[PDB]
């Protein structure tokens, strides 16, 4: 229907003279600078934003979106043909692939004889000589689709879908162009690869071996061949776009090149790509016809809401003396009360600083167990923290138990062998694992959680598995202490009903009891009725921060390693020995150990991180001790 | 070969008859309006009631049902002609328009067991349960290839030879130009139709109780693919056909048969309603007339066979109406479902109420104490064993999303199961994970549960805490908790017994005259239509299901229609209602709320405040109020006050 | 595999170029007119001059001459579009509209000898002679079948895969229904196009002398089939192509090649002349303005290079014009052809008059005394030798039907040959029969013969009977007999020698520049077009070296040809004054006492002499374009017969 020479001229014009004011209102020829970087081998992937193309050619964007492989090829050809005139100097031959490329170019010019007409099969394939990758950032005018609804009418189209990454393979070499050499001739044979499998060539087709009518057997070689980084990921529908009685639908995304190593399992991503078929050869198929598998060919992978990858006033509120309180009060502002609980949860999000002295690691993660009466927002707070934290996993009861927490060995699909997949504690490694209904958790899981919370590893020596998993996750647990309710007739450690080891692993065991109280029940009921009435928490002095903003603040506080002075050591020691003396003297106290002191230290370093200082001060210690004291306040 | 046909007589006559049937203007206008409605809904399949054809054309109806393939080709050509007559551009958009069939297939209505070889090339209506679904795959029907050397563009057509002979020339994919220039396929310009295969099994409740199940394979093609998921109960109408084997010089005479669906419909003919203008007007007048005691009238009309339990019936009406989910902007969630627990003495009709809700509500799932254990109640994770990939499997509570799970003998469940129910009951979702897959399944179901107290009979001299055996966290999930006692008072006994004997005397009107209730022995069901997949006076005529003519009761069909309309209402808490509810909650949390020798049946937590809000919202929905007024709040508060306390005797 | 071409850029450009060339309305609409004209007279082949296409679009012209089927199918699509635009009903009435080619082919003009393999799939122009035509066979292009069992009617199309690969599924004739129900074909509903194969040989007078001849097989499809018969010198334009062999498994690499005709044309001398309205106006002006002496103006302008023989030239004009054939109701026939015999001394330019009529007259056939022998002169009957059947073969005088046989050295012709031509010279037909076949072929020809008298030279002192060695039966059917005599009078020698020497000094303007020699040698002929099939005309010749100067002009050869063609169609009717004069004239001619002593009869006077008086008067009236045979016409006839039929014997 359309002339592709005209379309290649169109895309060449767009690339050469599209400009914006991205750097401070300065017209900079957005794609010309990238073409320069591509010509100097300083940049591999070029992402073409179809919003830019629509700004000056909307029907080009529609053509791109309705036959996307064709236009990925056209754009790659335009870039190939534009690169020679954007080269300002000589490439330094970054790697071995470059050495091969420029030897091939050198030998082609050397024996050129330009006026001669060569065979169409006697040049280098285009993809053998690129060293750049071209991708589309789909137009914002295209609404994201639901994985279920990406069907046969969208084969060959540029679509965006959103989902959770459930399974992503390791980066592997996928061959793009197979290179062979001959035992007779000294030419190279090239086999561009489109299929999922190929039959390696046997004879060479070289001119010099066709003249000689020799054997000319050719030898497949990795050296001159071309590979690409390749990952296979599965991606699932979000819970909120699954129909009523259904389970979420997966799509296979074939990730390759510079788009690899972006998405890890558990990530919320938005993927732009082309929806393409893979022919289903071989299977003696019940139905006649050319049936094929589908996949998404990735072009742009963007990590979404919690997986997401400052103005002077922003730093102003960071430097505000009430920043800690404002962040803590932004924790699930629809739950009334629980002010100190939200402070403790904020500290869990920030965490302490890991210490590695002389080969003896002590974690920086903070663990918190909310053990409360029924209906006190424990599951709501757990769910909020799961929504907010960047690498969080939520588990409940025994729906994700055993290998849903640890790893399991699973049949690989890409090659077919036994690959290790992590459960919740691996997907939450270096994040938060929210373990709801902790008191009703299978004992094998509880022992695994012992090792996770202190050693930050999972050791497995079962039949198919002999490994040690990294599980460097904070544990936010929720439980009911004994028989559903806290009764004062029985001591702690009797209605807590956690062994001293497990109990001591938690930096804070927060006790919540909802004792009835007329004015307090009115305050809660008014808050809740307002929330039911307006779908939001009532106005207060300070508007709560967005979850994006909260994430940014917490992240900035994360890389803020503060140290403990020598001057505080006596103060901290006195606090520890004091806590320990109440534990001994009191008859209704929990188990106190050196873990209580480490809890003091890491709580206070998390406070200091929140002030974004580099040295823990006495007020940080003071607030940490107050938190440890409040954690058992309800029993008074 | 290469022959064409010059005005085939039978195809011409058939297409004429079908276009006469479709062009309904001198007649009632049914199918002409239906074709307009598919044009406007942007669809390309018309579902035709075969009874309408029998009414208009016995000869067509019989020939269509017995020679399905060519008849359906004629009737789809006629449909395309008719659609073009109404709207030529729409007809231009879609290559072919399709025809699904529905209605009453007399002897063609079969089961997977009864679908024998005598129905080959006939239209059949098969009912069963979907055991396996394939992935939805695209099947290329028109491939477009560009030749970069010559700049030429090529198109190849692939005809649907699923059940026809397919010579290898019919399936070659072009890869080279005539002079061996490579072609590149234009994926975006090619046309694909997606293709699925499912297996339908004879429903376990309908299979002969002894032997192994019988199945049939079904090919689903575009528009029909994702209509059924494993575990669904479906009707599939389609053509039963032999598939071709591969090319070979030897054959056993053995052929592999499939059903090519022309229509798929869910058993849930209770999950899709049909409202005419008169129905809507009747609903509107019923809501406007008595907008005050309409709720009581609906409640007392709920399980008419059960006498008494007025509060329990009001609560069940609130459960069937529901509250409103709060979906906060930060993704936070407050549920809008009501969960009810019925504790009580033996034989007080709580199983009857569960059975009523099972036969009344849409998307209602039944489950008993130990008949659904572990993963049969919430979801499960299994491994595909063909691809080696993990798969999700939906349990009772996932399948009841936006529905009801009626858990009978709740006390005889395991504690493992009862603690698995917790997350579904409060947060409305199932979170399950094995190593290769983690999901969060929506189970937005309300739970109606019936249990017996410990000791089987409720001891009135012990507190309700120790008669119910449930811990406080579980009890908190159930927002209403009814103790249904067998008070052996003679007056109440007379009331109950008179009612029961009247229901044991009732005989259906004219349909019966002294005869017995048939067993329905698996050949009688296929004789008639299935009421499950089948195709309003606001009141019932009074005979002796009621003693005297003093207070009318709502028709069951109208009550289904009315509740379906009222469920969509989203009443808003007004400030007076919110203040009243807050004050009542603070009073109810306090000790003065309970006198001496009265005891709490369930704890009062913040969940009780949301219980009040949800009950008031459901009450407001019953009136179609759009606001939660003070009357709704005080009805909710009296429900809670009634259910949450119990006087203990000495 | 079955695909369709969604986009062929080349086909689009080609069709657009051809429709653009055909639209023509801005450029004096020549092909616009040609297409409306083929619509008018119910044809479906458009003959396209490639010189016009080369003018309008040279790139198309080269592509078409070099890739013949691709370009011809594009051009026929364009032609069907053009016809549909002009008239959609006629365009739908024919499935295919063909394009034939015409004009100048540079190196694509060949003979069967120079047509080599470097011309496969190119359009070529081949000239030659037809050696064998086949029968005209119908080839089924669309077969319709009826199944009585199911009342269904099916149809199956057969593409023309004559020079393309044919897979066996392409040629299966349906006999059965899918249920194996017998089909029966609807012959009147099926479509057949007729097919014929001819063989074109290199012309004997063009081939290298002494070598064996080279031929080419030629395929003719519908409306081109009966266009040639064996012995015709034709020009065939078509595509040169290699025929598919039969599905083998081993091939020797050899292909039969064939020419697929897109146009066939005859010698343009025998074709209907083109008549611009100015030409008809000029003819009417000529005839009306000069009416009394128009006959003499045409006659003395006949063979300008021959001096004298004015009566002979008048008679030869009458032969070129002819009488009018009578076709009586009872089937009886009277000839309108004039037969002329010239007997004379050696070198009196009678072979030159024969040659002039050969050059000028349409359908003139040469022959010498012993170059034709009976069967070669009239028809022949041979046996087909491959079907076993008798076959008729046309000889010289059948090929000269509605034409002239110019028999030279008629006296040296054997006696049996002259006996053979008796029946043609009067009845205009050849009766021929072997036992399996009998025929009565039409040979409506006029005979112009040259003979020499007995003793080689005419003897003035002997009777013309004793000096012409022919009998009264042969003489009497020569309706004019001229004794062309070499009298050695000195003033006559003045005149003749002056004229002859004047013809031996003339150079053709421009072409000759002072010393040129004319010949070309066996390549120069194919270098340019043939002036035998090639496609402003004055009335009088301008003065030149042919004549000195005087007050009497010279009719142009081209104008005379057009004028004679127009006048030959006229059928002047004998009037009653003419009839009375001719009757009394003939009665006087028969009676010898009217004619002097010492004057002998060259030929006898019979009723044939009366018929020839009528024929000559009619031809004269044709020259004047009279539509009536007036008394001047009868007088001219009688004076010509009087001059011819008597000779003065000397002593
Ligand atoms: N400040 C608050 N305190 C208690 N409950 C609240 C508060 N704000 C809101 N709620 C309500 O509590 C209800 C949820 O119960 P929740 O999620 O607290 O159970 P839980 O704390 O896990 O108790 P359990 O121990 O029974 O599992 C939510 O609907 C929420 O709206
Ligand atoms: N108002 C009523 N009160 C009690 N029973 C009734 C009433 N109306 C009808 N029944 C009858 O009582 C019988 C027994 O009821 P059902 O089996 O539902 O009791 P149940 O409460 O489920 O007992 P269990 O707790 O042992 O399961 C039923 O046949 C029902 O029809
Ligand atoms: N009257 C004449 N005018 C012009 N040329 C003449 C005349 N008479 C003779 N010639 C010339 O004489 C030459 C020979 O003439 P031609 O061959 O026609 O003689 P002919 O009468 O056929 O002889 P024959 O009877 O021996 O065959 C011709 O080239 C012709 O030009
Ligand atoms: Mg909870
Ligand atoms: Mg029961
Ligand atoms: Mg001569
Ligand atoms: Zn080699």
């Amino acid at each position: 229907l359309k002339d592709y020479a005209l379309e290649k001229e169109k895309v060449k014009k767009f690339l050469q003279e599209f400009y914006q004011d991205d750097e401070l209102g300065k017209k900079q020829f957005k794609y010309g600078n990238q073409l320069v970087r591509l010509a100097h081998r300083e940049q591999v992937a070029l992402y073409v934003d179809l919003d830019d193309v629509a700004e000056d050619d909307p029907e080009l964007v529609d053509s791109i979106c309705e036959n996307a492989r064709r236009y990925a090829k056209l754009f790659a050809d335009a870039v190939q043909e534009l690169l020679p005139q954007y080269k300002e100097r000589e490439v330094v031959n970054k790697d071995v692939l470059d050495v091969y490329i420029e030897h091939r170019l050198m030998m082609e010019q050397r024996s050129r004889d330009p006026g001669m007409v060569r065979s169409p099969q006697n040049q280098y394939p285009a993809e053998l000589m690129r060293r750049f990758e071209l991708y589309f950032q789909g137009p914002s005018s295209n609404k994201p689709r639901v994985i279920r609804e990406v069907r046969a009418d969208s084969v060959g189209k540029l679509v965006t879908v959103r989902g959770i990454v459930t399974r992503v393979s390791e980066v592997k070499p996928k061959m793009v162009v197979a290179t062979y050499t001959c035992d007779q001739c000294g030419a190279e044979t090239y086999q561009p690869i489109q299929s999922p499998t190929f039959m390696p060539l046997i004879m060479c087709p070289s001119q010099e071996c066709q003249t000689n009518r020799s054997g000319g057997r050719l030898y497949l070689q990795t050296r001159g061949s071309r590979f690409i980084k390749f990952q296979e990921m599965k991606m699932q529908e979000h819970s909120d776009q699954v129909p009523v009685g259904n389970i979420p639908r997966s799509i296979t995304v074939l990730v390759e090149g510079e788009n690899t190593r972006i998405a890890q399992p558990g990530d919320h991503v938005s993927v732009t790509g082309i929806f393409l078929p893979i022919l289903r050869t071989g299977f003696r198929q019940v139905v006649q016809g050319l049936l094929s598998e589908t996949y998404l060919e990735a072009h742009r992978i963007v990590k979404m809401n919690k997986s997401e990858d400052l103005t002077r006033e922003e730093l102003r509120q960071i430097a505000e003396e009430d920043f800690y309180e404002k962040l803590a009060a932004s924790i699930a502002p629809e739950i009334y009360g629980h002010e100190d609980v939200k402070k403790a949860l904020l500290l869990l999000l920030v965490g302490g600083v890991d210490q590695s002295p002389r080969g003896m690691k002590i974690r920086g993660n903070i663990n918190i167990c909310l053990m409360g009466d029924p209906g006190v927002a424990k599951s709501q707070l757990l769910s909020y923290i799961d929504r907010l934290a960047p690498r969080s996993q939520y588990t409940t009861g025994r729906g994700s138990s055993g290998v849903g927490l640890t790893a399991a060995v699973l049949r690989d699909s890409v090659s077919g062998e036994l690959t290790l997949e992590g459960g919740a504690l691996v997907l939450a490694d270096q994040g938060v694992c929210c373990i709801d209904e902790f008191d009703k958790m299978a004992e094998a899981d509880r022992t695994a959680i012992h090792e996770v919370m202190e050693q930050q590893t999972i050791s497995i020596a079962k039949a198919g598995i002999l490994t040690t998993l990294n599980a460097r996750c904070s544990i936010l647990a929720a439980a009911n202490p004994a028989y559903g309710r806290y009764n004062p007739r029985r001591s702690l450690e009797q209605n807590i009903q956690l062994p001293a080891a497990l109990l001591s692993r938690f930096d804070l065991l927060w006790l919540i009891q909802d004792r009835p109280d007329r004015d307090n029940d009115l305050r809660l009921a008014q808050h809740i009725t307002y929330v039911h009435q307006h779908s939001r928490q009532p106005p207060s002095q300070f508007e709560p921060l967005d979850m994006k903003l909260m994430r940014r603040y917490i992240a900035m506080c994360r890389e803020k390693q503060p140290m403990v002075p020598e001057s505080l050591a006596d103060y901290i020691t006195a606090a520890y020995v004091e806590m320990r003396r109440e534990a001994w003297a009191s008859k209704d106290a929990t188990y106190t150990s050196a873990r209580t002191l480490l809890a003091i230290l890491r709580l206070s370093t998390a406070l200091a991180r929140l002030r974004m200082v580099d040295v823990v001060e006495k007020e940080d210690v003071n607030e940490a001790i107050r938190l440890m004291e409040m954690s058992k306040d309800s029993l008074l | 070969a290469g022959t064409v046909v010059l005005d085939d007589v039978e195809l011409r006559e058939a297409q004429r008859d079908y276009l006469d049937f479709l062009d309904d203007e001198e007649d009632q206008g049914i199918y002409q309006s239906k074709v307009r409605e598919l044009i406007s809904d942007n669809q390309y399949r018309l579902i035709v009631n075969v009874n309408d054809l029998r009414r208009k054309n016995e000869k067509r109806a019989n020939r269509l049902l017995n020679n399905a393939f060519e008849e359906l080709v004629a009737f789809q050509r006629a449909l395309k002609d008719f659609v073009a007559s109404i709207d030529a551009t729409y007809a231009k958009q879609y290559e072919e328009f399709y025809v699904g069939l529905e209605g009453s297939f007399g002897s063609k209505h079969v089961s997977p067991r009864t679908l024998t070889s005598c129905f080959l090339s006939c239209v059949v209506c098969v009912e069963g349960i979907v055991t396996k679904c394939s992935l939805v795959r695209p099947k290329v029907v028109r491939s477009v290839h560009y030749c970069p050397a010559t700049k030429k563009t090529i198109e190849r057509r692939y005809s649907d030879l699923t059940t026809l002979v397919a010579f290898p020339s019919s399936s070659v994919y072009p890869t080279k130009d005539e002079e061996n220039n490579p072609l590149e396929t234009e994926y975006g310009l090619s046309v694909y139709k997606d293709h699925q295969t499912i297996t339908i099994q004879e429903m376990p409740e309908k299979a002969p109780a002894g032997q192994l199940p019988r199945s049939v394979d079904v090919i689903l093609d575009d528009d029909l693919v994702d209509k059924a998921k494993p575990g669904d109960r479906v009707q599939v109408v389609g053509t039963y056909r032999c598939l071709p084997g591969k090319k070979g010089g030897y054959t056993s005479g053995t052929f592999r048969t499939v059903l090519i669906a022309c229509n798929v419909k869910q058993m849930s003919k209770d999950a899709q309603p049909s409202f005419s203008a008169e129905d809507i007007a009747k609903i509107k007048k019923f809501s406007k007339t008595r907008s005050k005691d309409i709720f009581d009238q609906l409640a007392k009309s709920l399980a008419p066979s059960i006498h008494g339990h007025d509060y329990v019936k009001k609560a069940i009406l609130c459960l069937l109406l529901g509250g409103v989910e709060r979906d906060l902007e930060n993704g936070s969630h407050i549920r809008g479902d009501i969960n009810i627990l019925l504790i009580g003495d033996p034989s007080v009709a709580k199983s009857q109420l569960l059975r009523y809700v099972l036969c009344t509500a849409p998307r209602a799932i039944p489950t008993t104490g130990r008949g659904s254990s572990g993963v049969g109640l919430t979801a499960a994770v299994t491994t595909d064993q063909e691809t080696g990939e993990r798969r999700l499997e939906a349990g009772a509570m996932v399948l009841a999303d936006r529905g009801v799970v009626c858990i009978d003998e709740f006390d005889k469940m395991s504690d493992m199961d009862r603690t698995a129910i917790h997350e579904v009951m409060e947060q409305g979702r199932v979170t399950i994970a094995k190593a290769g897959i983690h999901a969060r399944l929506n189970a937005r179901c309300s739970v109606l549960a019936a249990a017996n107290p410990v000791y089987g009979r409720y001891d009135q001299y012990k507190t309700p805490m120790e008669n119910i055996g449930l811990q406080d966290s579980l009890l908190s999930r159930f927002d209403l908790l009814f103790i249904m006692l067998d008070q052996m008072d003679p007056e109440q006994d007379r009331e109950i017994s008179d009612h029961v004997l009247r229901m044991h005397r009732y005989r259906a009107p004219g349909e019966q005259d002294g005869d017995a209730m048939p067993l329905g022995s698996a050949v009688d069901i296929l004789a008639t239509d299935d009421p499950n997949f089948s195709q309003y006076e606001k009141h019932d005529n009074l005979l002796h299901g009621t003693k005297k003519k003093k207070e009318k009761m709502v028709s069951a069909a109208f009550m289904k229609k009315y509740i379906h309309v009222a469920k969509i209402i989203k009443p808003v808490l007004t400030q007076e209602s919110a203040t009243y509810i807050a004050e009542e909650y603070s009073r109810l949390r306090s000790q003065d709320s309970m006198s001496s020798d009265t005891a709490r049946t369930s704890p009062v937590t913040a969940r009780t405040l949301e219980t009040l809000i949800r009950l008031a919202t459901a009450h407001a929905k019953a009136r179609m109020s759009k606001t939660v007024d003070l009357q709704d709040a005080e009805e909710a508060v009296e429900l809670v006050q009634y259910a949450y306390f119990k006087k203990v005797l000495e």
